[PDB]
C-alpha cells in the first residue's frame, strides 16, 4: 500500500518556536474525484487524536489559526507558525485516497532543553524475589535528554537480548527530561550461573557507554 | 456536537471473539462513514477498515478480512466491530471515527487486552544499594511491580511526601502479566537513616503492599 514517511520523528522546540512537519506518501494522493485526502490530526497523551487539517490545506473548526498545511505531488507539509503548550504531543498525517487508509508513523513535538547525561542506576534481584525462583535485574536511566537512548545487557561480559523489558516515561513538566527502566528477566537457575551483570547506556551525551555493573558474588 | 461514544474496556481469553461498539451522535448516521483504527503500543496506528451505515458497504484492509466484522444498525445508530480468534497480537487500543473527508471525529478508544490471567496481585521487590558500593550524596531507591492483572496499579513513596524526585515508568504487557517499576531519589542524610516506603496499591485485587526500602548487602 501507499506508505506515509513523516519526518522528523523528534521536534524539539522552545516555546514560540515555528515548527514544521514533513509527510511524504509513496505516491499521488489526487483521487479519480479531484481531491486529494491527506490530513494532519494532534494526539495527547492518553486522548484520541484530533483533526487539525482535512485535505491538505483547510483548517478544522476550532483549530487554532497558528495551524495550516499545504502541498502536492509526495510532499505535504504541517505548519504551526509559533509552538504554544496546547500544541506539544504526536503529530501524524493519513492518507484516505487508496485502500487501504494509511498512517503516517507520527512526530512527537517536544520542549528543547540542554543534554543531560542519565543518572545510572542497576540493581541485582531482590532476596524477596531470589526465594520465588525469579532473577530480575533492573537499570534506571534517569533525567536524560534528548530521549533517544539505547541500553545494553551484558551477563559476563556477554551481550543478552532476550528478557529484556524496556519502559519510558513522556517528558517531565518541570525538566523537559526522560527516564527509563530496563529489566533484564532470567531464571534463579540462569542467574545463578554467572558473575558479572551489566548494563550499559549508550546517549548522545557521550561517545562511548556509561556503564553500571555488579557481581552476584559480591551482593 | 458530533460525538462517538464507544463502549467500555475488555478483558479477553485467548481464542475469544470481542465486539466493541460506537454509538454516533449530533449528525445523520448513514451520510458518513464510521472508521475503525488499531492503535497497538511499539506499532503507531494501523487502518481496520471502514462501513457505511444502511448502504451495505464495506472496505477492509486485507489482512483483517476474515478477523475484523463491521455492522452498523441505523436504528440505534451504533457501528459495531467483532474480532474473533484474539490474540496477544489484538491487545491495544482501537477506535472509531467519522470518515468521508478526513477522520473528523474519533471516539474516546477501546482498550482491548488479552490474557489467560486471574486477577493477581502484583509481587512488590524492593530495589535498593548494596553490594558493597559507596553510595553518593543522593541516592536512588526502587520498587519493581511484577507480574499483575488486570492494569492499574498507584506507587506512592511515604505518603506522597517527596516533591518528586519519582519517577513512574509506565507497565508493560508481557505473557498476559503487567509490569511497571517506580523510582525515587533522596539524600543520602535521609536514607538509610529514615524510613523510605513505597506503597503498591492494586485496586482490582483489593490489595495494598508496602516495602520498606533497606539495603540489599553491605554498603
Ligand atoms: O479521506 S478519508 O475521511 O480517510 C476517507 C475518504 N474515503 C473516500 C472514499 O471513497 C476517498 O477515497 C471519500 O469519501
Amino acid at each position: 500500500e501507499l506508505v506515509m514517511t513523516q519526518s522528523p520523528l523528534s521536534l524539539p522546540v522552545s516555546l514560540g518556536d515555528q515548527a514544521s512537519i514533513s509527510c511524504r506518501p509513496s505516491q499521488s494522493l489526487v483521487h479519480s474525484n479531484g481531491n486529494t485526502y491527506l490530513h494532519w490530526y494532534l494526539q495527547k497523551p492518553g486522548q484520541s487524536p484530533k483533526l487539525l487539517i482535512y485535505r491538505v490545506s483547510n483548517r478544522f473548526s476550532g483549530v487554532p489559526d497558528r495551524f495550516s498545511g499545504s502541498g502536492s505531488g509526495t510532499a505535504f507539509t504541517l505548519k504551526i507558525s509559533r509552538v504554544e503548550a496546547e500544541d506539544l504531543g504526536v503529530y501524524f498525517c493519513s492518507q484516505g485516497t487508496h485502500v487501504p487508509y494509511t498512517f503516517g508513523g507520527g512526530t512527537k513535538l517536544e520542549l528543547k532543553r540542554a543534554d543531560a547525561a542519565p543518572t545510572v542506576s542497576i540493581f541485582p534481584p531482590s532476596s524477596e524475589q531470589l526465594t520465588s525462583g525469579g532473577a530480575s535485574v533492573v537499570c534506571f536511566l534517569n533525567n536524560f535528554y534528548p530521549k533517544d537512548i539505547n541500553v545494553k545487557w551484558k551477563i559476563d561480559g556477554s551481550e543478552r537480548q532476550n528478557g529484556v523489558l524496556n519502559s519510558w516515561t513522556d517528558q517531565d513538566s518541570k525538566d523537559s527530561t526522560y527516564s527509563m527502566s530496563s529489566t533484564l528477566t532470567l531464571t534463579k537457575d540462569e542467574y545463578e550461573r554467572h558473575n558479572s551483570y551489566t548494563c550499559e547506556a549508550t546517549h548522545k551525551t557521550s561517545t562511548s557507554p556509561i556503564v553500571k555493573s555488579f557481581n552476584r558474588n559480591e551482593c | 456536537r458530533v460525538q462517538l461514544l464507544e463502549s467500555g474496556a475488555e478483558l479477553m481469553k485467548p481464542g475469544a471473539s470481542v465486539q466493541i461498539s460506537c454509538k454516533a451522535t449530533g449528525y445523520t448516521f448513514s451520510f458518513y462513514w464510521i472508521e475503525w483504527v488499531k492503535e497497538r503500543p511499539g506499532h503507531g496506528l494501523e487502518w481496520i477498515g471502514e462501513i457505511l451505515p444502511g448502504s451495505g458497504r464495506t472496505n477492509y484492509r486485507e489482512k483483517f478480512k476474515g478477523k475484523a466484522t463491521f455492522t452498523a444498525d441505523t436504528s440505534s445508530n451504533t457501528a459495531y466491530m467483532q474480532l474473533s480468534s484474539l490474540t496477544s497480537e489484538d491487545s491495544a487500543v482501537y477506535y472509531c471515527t467519522r470518515g468521508y473527508s478526513s477522520m473528523d471525529y474519533w471516539g474516546q478508544g477501546t482498550s482491548v487486552t488479552v490474557s489467560a490471567a486471574k486477577t493477581t496481585p502484583p509481587s512488590v521487590y524492593p530495589l535498593a544499594p548494596g553490594c558493597g558500593d559507596t553510595t553518593g550524596s543522593s541516592v536512588t531507591l526502587g520498587c519493581l511491580v511484577k507480574g499483575y492483572f488486570p492494569e492499574s496499579v498507584t506507587v506512592t513513596w511515604n505518603s506522597g511526601s517527596l516533591s518528586s524526585s519519582v519517577h513512574t515508568f509506565p507497565a508493560l504487557l508481557q505473557s498476559g502479566l503487567y509490569t511497571m517499576s517506580s523510582s525515587v531519589t533522596v539524600p543520602s542524610s535521609t536514607w538509610p537513616s529514615q524510613t523510605v516506603t513505597c506503597s503498591v496499591a492494586h485496586p482490582a485485587s483489593s490489595t495494598t503492599v508496602d516495602k520498606k526500602l533497606e539495603p540489599s548487602g553491605p554498603i
